[PDB]
């Protein structure tokens, strides 16, 4: 029944005062996009960085299994949108935060279906 | 220099046709630096800039386009040059990219390992290619014409490379070949272009626009090199980070290129003007297999 859990150790050093993982993949974009989570091309807005997908997932950076049957990751090849005041954490956000099957949006950073 | 405003600069044609010897190359900006936008890699600035300037050629750009990606790992193991790559081609291109050490990509595809190991059974619409070697740069030595991975690129330019593709190939002062600018007069059009963010460097891009399967004209590539050394020599470009601002019209216009399959004798001097002005891809449109030679020892 032994698996290693990642999500898991990453959320711990990060509660322990540990160095978010850097040298995720910041994009150049017109930062008038639609502001969603994970697309095709980048999206942010105003209040958003963008960056290559793959380089914000835990599974990715660390070389470790995708937590899922097929092992698909949902953010390489893609661009996530990262608010700008968490930036300096892109792995660490996409990995605590949820997005909103309806409108895109991440859940409590632009998604307003719920007011 | 209105030139500060551009993604880069092109090597002017007068000095493509010099006949210069090869000088130590000695650039007057040599340890300035662009300031980037904040946060922003110089891999991610010098790809978009590079991607900013293939906008103003005739690149092919068919229905399901092929790109692949030579050196594109990075020391951090990610591929700053791929997302651009990703991001400026338009969605659905396949893209596949490689490296000698380990990364993660966003590359449809990523093959690890020299890239002599690489092998791909279709042919492509754009090669792009990043590889460097440092050992090159030994300043007390002769800067004689190099091989290595060169000698991979240009087989694989004459053998994988669709007619009507493109390619960008970096190079330096020491990191250069011979028979790769000699390639480029097998192209429509051809230039070395400097990124206006990394230009106190000697690395330019050989971009060949339109690849015709033949001699268009005949260089010899000791004395295109010398040419190359002599006008970055005599023509310093100020650094500049100005392209980078404007992102509105980044995305490589869909031509929807018409892709044909066609045999060698039906390659006329119309099919030639067709190919040249980047209207025409000639290739089979099977599906796209790669793979990599693996040695086995012990
Ligand atoms: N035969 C081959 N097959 C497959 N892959 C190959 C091959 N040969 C090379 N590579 C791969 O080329 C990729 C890019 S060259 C890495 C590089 C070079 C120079 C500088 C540099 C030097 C001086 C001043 C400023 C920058 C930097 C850097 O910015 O630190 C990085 C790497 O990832 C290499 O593994
Ligand atoms: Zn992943
Ligand atoms: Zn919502």
């Amino acid at each position: 029944a032994f698996a290693v859990d990642a999500a898991k150790a990453y959320k711990d050093y990060l509660a322990s005062g540990g160095q978010p993982i850097t040298n995720c993949v910041k994009m150049l974009c017109t930062h008038t996009g639609t502001g969603q989570a994970i697309t095709v091309t980048p999206e942010a807005n105003m209040d958003q960085e963008s960056f290559g997908g793959a380089s914000c997932c835990l599974y990715c950076r660390c070389h470790i299994d995708h937590p899922n049957p097929k092992g698909f990751c949902d953010l390489k090849g893609k661009y996530v949108q990262i608010p700008t005041t968490c930036a300096n954490d892109p792995v660490g956000f996409t990995l605590k935060n949820t997005v909103c099957t309806v409108c895109g949006m991440w859940k409590g950073y632009g998604c307003s279906c719920d007011q | 220099s209105s030139q500060a405003w551009q993604p880069g600069v092109a090597m002017p044609n007068l000095y493509k046709m010099q006949r210069m010897l090869l000088e130590k190359c000695d650039l007057q900006n040599y340890g300035d630096s662009a300031t980037l936008p904040k946060g922003i890699m110089m891999n991610v600035a010098k790809y978009t800039q590079l991607c900013q300037y293939l906008n103003t050629l005739t690149l092919a750009v068919p229905y399901n386009m092929r790109v692949i990606h030579f050196g594109a790992g990075s020391d951090k193991g990610v591929a700053p040059g791929t997302a651009v790559l990703r991001q400026w081609l338009p969605t659905g291109t396949l893209l596949v990219d490689s490296d000698l050490n380990d990364f993660v990509s966003d590359a449809d595809s990523t093959l690890i390992g020299d890239c002599a190991t690489v092998h791909t059974a279709n042919k492509w619409d754009l090669i792009i290619s990043d590889m460097y070697d440092p050992k090159t740069k030994n300043v007390t030595k002769e800067n004689d014409s190099k091989e290595g991975f060169f000698t991979y690129i240009c087989g694989f330019i004459q053998q994988k490379l669709a007619l009507g593709g493109s390619v960008a190939i970096k190079i330096t002062e020491h990191s250069w070949n011979a028979d790769l600018y000699k390639l480029m007069g097998h192209f429509a059009w051809w230039t070395a272009f400097v990124t206006n963010v990394n230009a106190s460097s000697s690395e330019a891009f050989l971009i060949g626009c339109n690849y015709l399967g033949k001699p268009r004209e005949q260089i010899d590539g000791y004395v295109m090199h010398a040419n190359y050394i002599f006008w970055r020599n005599t023509n310093p470009i100020q650094l500049s980070s100005y392209s980078l601002f404007d992102m509105s019209k980044f995305p490589l216009k869909l031509r929807g290129t018409a892709v044909m399959s066609l045999k060698e004798g039906q390659i006329n001097d119309m099919i030639l003007s067709l190919l040249s002005k980047g209207r025409l891809i000639i290739r089979e449109n099977n599906r796209v297999v790669i793979s990599s030679d693996v040695l086995v020892n012990n």
